[PDB]
């Protein structure tokens, strides 16, 4: 309550604010031209996933547990951004554990392992960083699916979750599911199609897995 | 009566273009579509694909590897990794490749190492043809 | 099957290849888009 | 002229919250790095 | 009392050296992380930066009037944009040694009169571009 | 003073102390399990030890074995919230069954081989006893 206690109080505060003021504009450029290249991106995602939609597949009741991928980064001061992710993380494995698999979960993102190390340490198959401190590129995308596809783990079923951009000012959580078994991709609707083989296949849910996690990043 | 969609990771060529027919040298031969083709799904190999217009004039592409589909009703997508333009390539430079690349074969050891030699060597005689 | 394939060889593999043979053959007045391409930002760190 | 001015380094003068909590990051920050500093300084001692 | 009590010569180029430092000072903050800028601000804060180290002088030495307003007027004019910060200094004491030694008579001039004439300025342009071809770091 | 007047005995016990808390309180207030989670693990317990209750002193030889008992690490285990029922059983314990050994670090003013030897085979079989 003395005048030197006052003073230095001010002076703290002062100089706070000016550093929050000129970090809010490094973010607004860094987003013009984080929104310029979505639109590029955006119809090579929603054409890579035509023919799933067009020729319903459904999984089958199996025990090859799922693998479940998460999308984040390695920085904070971002509101609520990973917490919704994790929220749902440790919503499905319930669901899933109440059926009975061995279910493992992989991370992208420094602060997706911290948050649920504690409750799943046991789970994690893998993880990757160093994300986000400069734009994602295809290659980020085709070194995950290389280092995921050498893992001795076999999957039935998965699915990827990630924040998808709707308002400048509102954001969506979502998932999407994947179906890169040859076996349960081989099923009664894809008999139209007549120059299929097994080889075949295995390349193209291959490829598939890369651009649904690119898409997922941008 | 066809619905083209030649898209790249970085840029787009077509989007729901009408187009009467496309010729792609994917794997397992060549092959031609029009009308209404029977459904397949291909991937591709190093080559040169051509579109033609419903005016007539042809234009050319570079692709390097990436997946083919032709659904029930004429909706074509062609998604490719890599999609450029021969205006932008050198011929010296890909002979000389070509020229190290053919040395390369007996400098390789294992048959790993080497299979990765012989597709360099796949891609660079495939390149310089055209 | 082909050669590259039963050689240890993935079709990710191969696309990687054949893509940086073609990167490689451009121009070098066009070769930026090394820099657009740029595959090597992402650190692997396994569980143990 | 008049006004309150502040300076350099008035964060940390203050003692708050905000000095405490800048003073133990760069605490445990470099004291991850010395272990890393030691072991390649034996590694490099014993092998010549 | 303000421009009333300068030469017609000083003035010109402190007119345009008051603005351009007034600009810097409130983009400074921004010097920390200044990558992720447009290119205008970049240009700015290049500009001030260069015209501050300018302003250093030793101790114990004064300068002369036509002197201040040679080494001002290559500042202004964008002639030491290309140059590293660290080299400014240096760079400013070979000038003023190769400007003394030879070019005595446009000293005069400017000594004299107290304005900046015409065939002057087109003298000058010649003498600072030969000087900086010629530096070699 | 510069600790110019003050038991041999003690001095072992509390200058080691004395790194510990000066490196716990310089890390470990944030408003790495190979350093920080080890010294903050060590910090909590060392605070603990500290505490005591009112109208009852000490003699200097139990303050000594109860300090010995927590600078070498035997307390690392237990969870931080039961250390002072540990604190008083064994403190009870030691008096009553072990009076000759006080006697000797009284007497003598400093610790010994024999002693330090003592004094871990105590320590251990008490804490193997005391789980309840």
């Amino acid at each position: 309550a003395t005048l030197k206690d006052i003073t230095r109080r001010l002076k703290s505060i002062k100089n706070i604010q000016k550093i929050t003021k000129s970090m809010k504009m490094v973010a607004a450029a860094k987003y013009a031209r984080a929104e310029r290249d979505l639109k590029p991106a955006r119809v090579y995602g929603i054409g890579s996933l035509a023919l799933y939609e067009k020729a319903d597949i459904k999984v089958p009741e199996d025990k090859k547990k799922h693998l479940i991928i998460g999308v984040s980064s390695d920085r904070g001061l971002c509101g609520a951004i990973h917490s919704s992710v994790a929220k749902q993380i440790k919503s499905e494995v319930a669901n899933l554990t109440a059926a009975g698999k061995e279910v493992k979960i992989v991370g992208v993102g420094d602060k997706i392992r911290g948050i649920l190390h504690r409750t799943h340490s046991d789970q994690f198959l893998v993880t990757f960083k160093e994300v986000g401190r400069k734009p994602p590129t295809f290659g980020d995308a085709s070194v995950i699916a290389l280092e995921l596809l050498n893992s001795g783990y076999e999957f039935d079923e998965g699915s990827i979750i990630f924040n998808r951009f709707r308002s400048v000012i509102s954001y969506k959580t979502e998932e999407k599911p994947i179906f890169s078994l040859d076996t349960v991709a081989s099923a009664e609707s894809m008999s139209i199609y007549d120059d299929i083989d097994a080889d075949v296949l295995r390349n193209y849910q291959e490829y598939s897995l890369a651009n649904i996690i690119y898409y997922s990043l941008k | 009566q066809m619905s083209f969609t030649f898209a790249s990771p970085t840029q787009v060529f077509f989007n729901g273009a009408n187009v009467r027919q496309v010729d792609v040298p994917t794997q397992t031969g060549a092959f031609g579509i029009l009308a209404s083709h029977v459904p397949t799904l291909q991937v591709l190999r190093p080559g040169l694909v051509v579109v033609h217009a419903e005016d007539g004039t042809t234009s050319k592409y570079f692709v390097s590897s990436g997946s083919v589909t032709v659904n029930a009703d004429s909706s074509v997508q062609l998604l490719a990794e890599e999609a450029v333009t021969l205006d932008m390539l050198d011929p010296g430079v890909a002979k000389a490749n070509l020229e190290k690349a053919q040395s390369e074969l007996l400098g390789a050891a294992d048959e790993a190492s080497r299979a990765e030699i012989q597709i360099r060597i796949e891609a660079n005689e495939a390149l310089v043809k055209a | 099957v082909a050669y590259w394939r039963q050689a240890g060889l993935s079709y990710i593999r191969y696309s990687q290849i054949c893509a940086k043979a073609v990167r490689d053959a451009l121009k070098a007045e066009f070769k930026a888009n090394a820099e657009k391409t740029s595959g090597s930002n992402v650190k692997i760190v396994k569980v143990k | 002229p008049e006004g309150v001015r502040s300076g350099a380094g008035a964060v940390r003068d203050a003692g708050g919250a905000f000095g405490k909590k800048e003073q133990a990051d760069e605490e445990r920050y470099f004291r991850a790095r010395a272990r890393e500093q030691l072991a390649a300084l034996k590694k490099h001692h014993e092998n010549e | 009392v303000g421009s009333a009590a300068q030469t017609r010569a000083m003035k010109q180029v402190a007119g345009t050296m008051k603005l351009e430092l007034a600009q810097y000072r409130e983009v400074a903050a921004f010097a920390q992380f200044g990558s992720d800028l447009d290119a205008a601000t970049q240009q700015l804060l290049s500009r001030g930066v260069r015209l501050t180290e300018l302003l250093k002088q030793g101790q114990y030495a004064p300068m002369a009037i036509e002197e201040q307003v040679a080494v001002i007027y290559a500042g202004v004019r964008g002639y030491l944009d290309k140059l590293e910060p660290s080299k400014i200094t240096k760079f400013e004491n070979a000038f003023l040694s190769h400007v003394i030694s030879q070019h005595q008579a446009l000293l005069g001039k400017i000594r004299a009169d107290g304005k900046i004439s015409e065939e002057t300025d087109a003298k000058l342009k010649e003498i600072v571009t030969n000087f900086l071809a010629g530096f070699e770091a």
